[PDB]
């Protein structure tokens, strides 16, 4: 499967960039991602901050250090040997048109096609907040791939040590729905195409579903049975520890 | 000239890769970038370039401020060879590149070759022509035939924004028959006036 | 130059021979180091989980006591008691006269190594063994020699008091 | 007097990422932050030197290295000076040896502050991380430091130059905080496709666990170990209860 | 590859070191002393010839 | 409570170096045993207070 | 490809707009006349003489009358051995498509012979062989029960085009959302 | 369990003294009595199971598999005997 892991050092360290870059009214901050990604399992491992300046009419300028990303790498190159370019960061909040100008920089200097993380800073998302795409054809538009945590065994034991569900999973879902609901009602706004064909689809595929369910019923009833059983053997073992501990009372009232 | 930070805007259009000179085009700029790197490098032991593209394909900075000429010349000649001067944005871009810049003591100074004609609108020019006082930046464009086809846009832009040409800008239009370009730059004042020439 | 270089070597660690045992896992390993003891070992990246598949020979840190390096494959090779003569002192024209005894000798030896296809056709296994007895260096120890140097043969003695050493497990290992 | 080493988030996790990768060879790099009066140390960030497995000595400090990268630092609007150096040791402890010493004195000439940090992450599997701080003899403020008071100023009059440890604190910012928790709807795809699997799988799941459950009754019979019956039996239990609530 | 030595020192243990310039592999053999560092595990010097006993016992009659 | 405060006790408690197992060969009335210790030689200790 | 750019001279839309009607009779190949709609080969260049063709195949279609068909064709086109097969072939698609949109509300997939019988206008028996080769090439990936006499449909229709189905596809998207938020309310609950 | 770690001696258990408390026998001849981890039991634990002990401190922290054949000494298992009764 095709898959992202993401160092929480990298997502610190975007969270320290939008700060310490002072980049302030929802401006962009870029830097470079690096790790390992010759593969299709994209390794996200270090990352490092590129000095970036936009313009405050114009967002299709902008400067960014075509020179930075190369002598860096270089010192990145004598430090470790896991740390190579495979693409880059954004502070988000969505994708831009702007966007592409900087990942076609990007496509010399990767040997993969560029990854372009989109991690957003300001925490107002809900779970993992960053989203993961990758350039690729279509003009040229991006494309989520799914994103998930790194481990490392003594990275994950720190980041405990700095800190030290079907509720979720339905209000999640209840959450998507009306979110699809908010586009539908925008588009409908704009028409007086993809988004249609797939909300026709999902339909024809809570109704087709009702008629299997009572066939469910049947096989989840014989587990409750099976439930009912399992108690009873575990109510065995207590029991047994009950007349443990009255052997032992009984012993010592007597002394 | 003074002690400056230069940011270098090359123009490598259409036009570029033939002839309108002695052979090329491309053939005569690329003598003179060494003439103005040498030019200011001489008269003060503190002065940087930086070296961008407008014509090619899109603006792109090639080479940040150093003080060596190798990278320019190395930069100079990973160029695409065609394309179409984008202006607007290679005047504020090189702006924004500038406030990086090496060391801190310096100017802040834009040296633009235009070589093909231009499009742009006037309105716009001139609030370019002051957010380079936006932000205290100068100009300088190395015109040529341009006065052979369209109009100058770009004398407007020099009396726009001016101030005391000690501190901001030079008009350096040069005649476009053969002769080397570099001297022709010469005797229009960026290799005049100079400490060291 | 090379003096400052040797010296610059001396600053480098020393590092421990252990030979695997088996692999406990692809993250852990059970070596038994060419100290005595028998330790869990880890790894590090640098190296392959496919070039620590056991029996191998490896070099372990001093303390750290994790896989730094490994070597070729190896018992530690002997040359004092795996006492190698490259072909034999005489040839077989240096001693005719004995001609019966060369002429068995060559067919056994030799002759199998040049064509195991004779033998394999047939399907009969191939001559492994030859017993020489009589008292020694009278002829007999003049054709284990002579035997070796037209083959090109290795020659490799064993003094059978070298192959008892009076520690746990060396006697099991000459053989 | 006491000294006290903010160590940051980003720093802690830079520091064990370089020196877990390394491994059984030794990383070390500079710590960069700022000093504050003589109470505390900041250490915001960390970028790695060159390896060393010599123990890190006097020439193998990368004098280039370290000029190079504090340049490129520079125009990323990272400005805050060098405050001391952070060094591994995998196999060995959380500690100074002697060849430490004098790589640590040599940056105190420089500075007059520094801090030498030393993890082990071999000991940041001890289910903490085991990380300290240290700083020889340096005084200018340590002059109340090591019924007493005879003692050390004899001790700092007799030798200068002798370790001593340093206290640990972390600080840290909210919005590093609600990172590290947001780790554990890719969340909603991922707990809801498993749910999904094992109920296709459960008519089997159903089966061994009977089998499974059938042996833990009879290995109690025999044994009229209470533990492991108990255990057995709350697996079983657990593992139902999901099952149900699972449709 | 290496100039990989094998050397056997008398506490038991067998360590692989390279072969520094301060020896000559014209001096590594068996049946020799050589002096190996107790620390760095690596040939410093070359010692005298024939390692262990040199002979438990002869009487010698010059 | 008190199962918290034992595993405590326990990870204290691991940090031993161990025992030796060793034989009797005799006792004597001067409160000393001879044993003979089977990692390392013989050693002449003196027992334990509490017996 | 070519009407953004390259070759936008309209002498090469004009021979490939005419293959293209040629080409849609002949075939049955990718669905019927939506692909006609939304692509020009008729409003790039000339509505008449052989693309008066393709109103009339419109026509045609949805009404399923032979003679509509036999009128549109000309001798070019008409000669050709091909076209006949695949005109019902394009038939049995269109009718298809419309009935099972009808049907369709919750999950309802279930079509009677008669509908289908009725639409193409051939009796049961022809209806029967014709599906038999339609769902060969998986045009139709439903399944007969010769015996019920139903036709029990999956899902094969593309559903794409849309100004009807937009108003009843927002109809069933808020239906949804309601069916889901009783149950999110629950859980919030316990 | 967390605190003893690797790297590590390998010994086999001798036998039960008591609840927390074993007889080792370490495999370079030289037994030893030991405390065990209290994550580790009486029936998690056997007469000649393999285990891992430290290196230093000599406590059970992790319980191997036996698996471990001498080499230099010799003791073969043998997957694939190829021969047969004819």
């Amino acid at each position: 499967h095709e898959k992202v892991t993401i160092a929480p050092l990298v997502l610190l360290s975007a969270l320290d960039h939008y700060e310490r870059t002072q980049t302030k009214e929802n401006k962009r901050c870029v830097g470079v991602i690096l790790g390992d990604a010759n593969s299709s399992t994209i390794r996200v491992t270090n990352s490092f901050a590129l000095p970036f300046e936009e313009d405050e009419k114009n967002s299709d300028v902008w400067f960014l250090d075509h020179n930075y990303i190369e002598n860096m790498n270089e010192m990145c190159k004598k430090i470790n040997a896991k740390e190579k370019l495979i693409g880059w960061y954004h502070s988000g909040p969505k994708l831009r048109a702007s966007d592409l100008k900087i990942n076609e920089l990007f496509k010399k200097y990767t040997q993969n096609n560029p990854l372009l993380l989109i991690v957003d800073v300001k925490q107002q998302g809900v779970g993992l907040p960053t989203d993961a795409y990758v350039a690729i054809e279509q003009e040229k538009t991006f494309l989520h791939l799914p994103c998930t945590i790194e481990a490392e065994e003594a990275e994950e034991i720190g980041v405990e040590h700095l800190l030290r569900i079907r509720l979720t999973n339905q209000l999640k879902s209840l959450k998507g729905l009306q979110s699809k609901l908010k586009d539908v009602v925008e588009y409908l706004d704009k028409v007086i195409h993809t988004i249609l064909g797939k909300l026709q689809d999902v339909f024809n595929l809570n109704n087709l579903q009702k008629a299997l369910t009572v066939k469910t019923n049947d096989e989840l009833m014989v587990i409750y049975i099976s439930n009912l059983v399992r108690s009873i053997i575990a109510f065995d073992d207590l029991i047994e520890n009950k007349i443990q501990n009255k052997k032992i009372q009984e012993q010592r009232v007597k002394d | 000239m003074v002690l400056e930070a230069t940011v270098l805007v090359i123009d490598n259009s259409e036009y570029s890769r033939n002839g309108d000179f002695p052979r090329t085009r491309f053939e005569a700029q690329i003598d003179s970038v060494e003439f103005i790197f040498q030019a200011k490098r001489n008269s003060n032991p503190e002065n940087t370039v930086g070296l961008i593209s407008g014509a090619g394909a899109n603006p792109r900075v090639l080479s940040t401020f150093t003080a060596e000429f190798g990278k320019i010349l190395a930069g100079l000649h990973d160029t695409q060879i065609e394309g179409k001067l984008h202006m607007a944005t290679a005047l504020q871009i090189a702006q924004l590149t500038l406030k990086h810049r090496q060391n801190k003591v310096q100017h802040q100074r834009i040296v633009a070759f235009v070589c093909s004609p231009i499009s742009d609108s006037r309105d716009e020019l001139i609030r370019l022509a002051k957010t380079l006082k936006k932000n205290n930046v100068a100009v300088d464009i190395i015109n040529f035939g341009e006065i052979e086809q369209n109009t100058e846009l770009l004398d407007e832009f020099i009396a726009a924004v001016n101030n005391p040409q000690e501190e901001t800008s030079h008009l350096l239009t040069v005649t476009p028959g053969p002769r080397l370009l570099y001297e022709n730059i010469a005797s229009s004042p960026i290799i005049l006036e100079e400490g060291s020439s | 130059d090379k003096t400052e270089n040797d010296i610059k070597a001396l600053q480098s660690i020393g590092q421990l021979i252990g030979e695997v045992m088996k692999e406990l896992s692809e993250e852990k390993y059970i070596v038994k180091a060419s100290s005595g003891p028998r330790y869990i070992v880890g790894v590090r990246n640098s190296v392959d989980r496919s070039k620590l598949k056991k029996g191998v020979r490896v070099t372990l840190d001093i303390t750290t006591l994790t896989i730094m390096r490994i070597l070729p494959r190896e018992t530690d090779p002997l040359v004092y008691n795996m006492t190698s003569f490259e072909q034999g002192e005489i040839t077989f024209d240096g001693i005719g006269g004995l001609t019966e005894q060369i002429r068995e000798l060559r067919e056994v030896i030799e002759l199998p190594l040049k064509n195991p296809e004779i033998f394999q056709r047939v399907g009969i296994k191939p001559p492994k063994g030859v017993l020489l007895y009589g008292p020694p260096g009278t002829g007999k120890t003049l054709l284990a020699k002579a035997v070796a140097a037209t083959i090109g043969a290795n020659f490799i003695f064993s003094p059978a008091s070298g192959i008892v050493d009076k520690y746990i497990g060396e006697s099991a290992r000459i053989i | 007097t006491k000294e006290t080493v903010y160590i940051s988030s980003i720093a802690l996790l830079k520091m064990l990422k370089h020196g877990r990768a390394g491994v059984p060879m030794e990383v070390m790099g500079l710590m960069l932050g700022e000093f504050v009066d003589d109470y505390t140390v900041n250490v915001v960030d960390v970028f790695a030197m060159p390896q060393s497995g010599t123990g890190v000595s006097v020439e193998a400090v990368d004098d280039v290295f370290q000029a190079k990268m504090m340049d490129m630092l520079k125009q990323t609007g990272r400005d805050q000076m060098v405050v001391g150096w952070y060094h591994s040791h995998p196999g060995f402890g959380c500690w100074l040896s002697s060849v430490d010493v004098n790589t640590q004195k040599s940056f105190e000439q420089l500075n007059s502050r520094a801090v030498a940090v030393v993890v082990d992450p071999i000991q940041s599997v001890k289910g903490k991380v085991v990380i300290d701080a240290f700083r020889l003899i340096d005084t200018g403020a340590l002059i109340n430091n090591l019924l007493n008071k005879a003692n050390i100023q004899a001790l700092i009059h007799g030798l200068n130059r002798h370790y001593y440890s340093l206290n640990i604190d972390y600080h840290k910012t909210a919005k590093e905080t609600k990172m590290l928790m947001n780790l554990h709807y890719e969340e909603k795809e991922e707990s809801n496709l498993a749910a999904t699997k094992s109920m296709v799988k459960i008519a089997e799941q159903y089966s061994k666990r009977i089998e499974e459950e059938k042996e833990l009754t009879e290995e109690e019979l025999k044994t009229r170990p209470k533990k492991h019956l108990s255990e057995t039996a709350d697996e079983t239990l657990e593992n139902n209860i999901v099952s149900v609530l699972t449709a | 590859v290496g100039k990989a030595a094998v050397v056997k020192t008398s506490s038991r243990q067998t360590v692989f070191l390279p072969m520094v310039g301060l020896v000559d592999p014209d001096k590594l053999k068996p049946n020799d002393l050589v002096g190996v560092n107790k620390d760095s595990y690596l040939i410093l010097d070359t010692l005298p010839s024939e390692f262990d006993s040199r002979v438990k016992a002869m009487e010698v009659d010059e | 409570n008190d199962k918290v405060r034992f595993i405590k006790d326990e990870l204290r408690l691991l940090q031993e170096p161990g025992s030796y197992v060793g034989e009797v060969i005799k006792i004597v009335s001067d409160k000393k045993v001879l044993v003979k210790v089977q990692p390392e030689g013989k050693y002449i200790v003196d027992v334990a207070k509490d017996i | 490809t070519l009407e953004p750019s390259t070759s936008i001279t309209l002498a090469e839309r004009q021979q490939l707009a005419y293959d293209l009607s040629i080409s849609a009779l002949l075939g049955d190949k990718i669905y019927n006349f939506g692909e006609l709609l939304h692509h020009p080969i008729m409003e790039t260049i000339v509505n008449d003489s052989n693309y008066d063709w393709l109103f009339q195949l419109l026509n045609a279609l949805t009404v399923g009358d032979f003679d509509k068909f036999d009128s549109l064709i000309k001798v070019q086109i008409s000669k050709i051995p091909i076209l006949a097969q695949h005109e019902s072939f394009l038939r049995q698609k269109i009718c298809l498509m419309t009935l099972i949109e009808t049907v369709f509300v919750k999950n309802i997939r279930m079509l009677s012979f008669e509908d289908i019988s009725k639409a193409t206008h051939l009796p049961k028996d022809n209806v029967e062989h014709l599906v038999m080769r339609a769902i060969s090439l998986g045009l139709l990936k439903g399944s007969i029960d010769q015996v019920n006499e139903l036709v029990t449909i999956s899902w094969v229709q593309p559903r794409i085009i849309s100004g009807d189905q937009i108003t009843k596809m927002k109809d069933r998207l808020v239906e949804w959302n309601d069916q889901v938020e009783k149950l999110g309310k629950k859980m919030e609950a316990r | 369990k967390r605190i003893q770690s690797v790297p590590l001696v390998i010994g086999q258990f001798l036998e039960p003294i008591d609840q927390n408390t074993g007889i080792v026998s370490s495999t370079t001849g030289m037994s030893y009595v030991v405390r065990i981890l209290s994550t580790l039991d009486r029936e998690l634990l056997k007469p000649s199971m393999s285990v891992a002990l430290h290196r230093h401190s000599n406590a059970l922290v992790d319980i191997l598999p036996p698996d471990s054949d001498s080499s230099i000494s010799v003791m073969g298992e043998n997957e694939k005997p190829d021969v047969t009764y004819a």
